[PDB]
């Protein structure tokens, strides 16, 4: 439920780069594929089960 | 003083925007590499 985003999946470490203003990550089908943890900055890759 | 002053070189440009539709190409890093207009030329 990252920052008010009710979703189910698997969270793993991601090496993708983020621009300083950029927070989320999106794909061709408007599905969130990356988030930044509000408490600690990190890169997480959401992958379905 | 207020009357009498020498200033160095300086150049600037001012332009005006308008509502247009553009096509933007991203790269692997996530930085915009190219952009092309949609209402300028037939090829565009
Ligand atoms: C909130 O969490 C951040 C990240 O650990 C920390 O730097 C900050 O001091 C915390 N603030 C409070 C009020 O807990
Ligand atoms: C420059 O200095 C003179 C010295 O009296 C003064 O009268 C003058 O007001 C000054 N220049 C400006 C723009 O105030």
């Amino acid at each position: 439920n990252f920052n008010g985003l009710k979703g189910t999946g698997v969270l793993t470490e991601s090496n993708k780069k983020f621009l300083p203003f950029q927070q989320f990550g999106r794909d061709i089908a408007d599905t969130t594929d990356a988030v930044r943890d509000p408490q600690t900055l990190e890169i997480l890759d959401i992958t379905p089960c | 003083s207020s009357s009498g002053w020498t200033a160095g070189a300086a150049a600037y440009y001012v332009g005006y925007l308008q509502p247009r539709t553009f096509l933007l190409k991203y790269n692997e890093n996530g930085t915009i590499t190219d952009a092309v207009d949609c209402a300028l030329d037939p090829l565009s």
